[PDB]
């Protein structure tokens, strides 16, 4: 399948 | 490419029905789903447009992860440049509505599975959403569904060396849909034509 990137986002 | 009605039927056949919110235009608000798996198919363009390109968004409350699966795997900058698409509000609203601490992980694909002239984006979406409904902790890769296709770096989208791979992704996708979807089976010839690897060249 695909490489992915993980980003932590806080609001 | 694919209509909304087609994607709706296909998603239902693939077992995504209990989690699937619908098909929407670029104005999809985000997830209000603190206690349930949820997913949607989202156009990069407004409905007034007729529609341009499909992506899938999915939400897993257990890991607080919002998935973005866009088949070319464009960077955020490139999504805005190529399709005028931004999703910052949808993420914000999802986080605020659905995460107990207002924090999530955005996991997004960074590779293309689809060829540059292909109109199969809708269908690659359905396939990703099959993966998500069965393996919600690991829908991008390392699962029986997504293992059938191969990402190439987005920078190589137009290189002639990756084209047979991007084509083989497409054939695997159609094989996948033959075996999993009564709808695709009974419209096989039409859908293949409307979505073909070469479609933007007719
Ligand atoms: C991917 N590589 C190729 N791109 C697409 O398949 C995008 N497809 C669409 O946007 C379809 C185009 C279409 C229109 C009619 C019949 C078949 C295919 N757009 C829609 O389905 C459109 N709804 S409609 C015009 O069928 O009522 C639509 C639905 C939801 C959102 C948006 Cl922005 C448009
Ligand atoms: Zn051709």
């Amino acid at each position: 399948g695909v490489q992915s990137l993980k980003r932590r986002r806080c609001f | 490419g694919s209509s909304e009605q087609e994607l709706k039927a296909i998603v239902k056949d693939l077992g995504c029905g209990p989690y699937f919110l619908g098909t929407y235009d670029k104005r999809f608000p985000g997830f209000v789903s603190p206690h349930k798996l949820a997913c949607a198919i989202v156009n990069t363009a407004g409905r007034e447009t007729g529609g341009v390109h499909w992506m899938a968004f999915a939400w897993n409350p257990r890991s607080k992860t919002c998935y973005l699966f866009e088949p070319f795997g464009f960077s955020d900058q490139r999504l805005k440049q190529v399709y005028q698409f931004e999703y910052e509000s949808l993420l914000r609203r999802s986080a605020i509505a659905s995460s107990p601490d207002r924090c999530i992980t955005l996991e997004k694909s960074t590779q293309s599975v689809q060829g540059p002239n292909s109109a199969a984006c809708g269908l690659f979406c359905c396939m990703f959403l099959h993966a998500f409904a069965n393996w919600p902790q690991t829908p991008m890769d390392h699962n029986p569904t997504m293992n059938l296709i191969t990402g190439v770096p987005n920078s190589m989208l137009n290189s002639p060396q990756v084209q047979p791979t991007l084509r083989r992704n497409q054939e695997q996708l159609y094989s996948f849909l033959e075996r999993h979807s009564p709808y695709f089976r009974s419209h096989s010839a039409q859908i293949r034509s409307a979505t073909s690897f070469c479609h933007l060249k007719n």
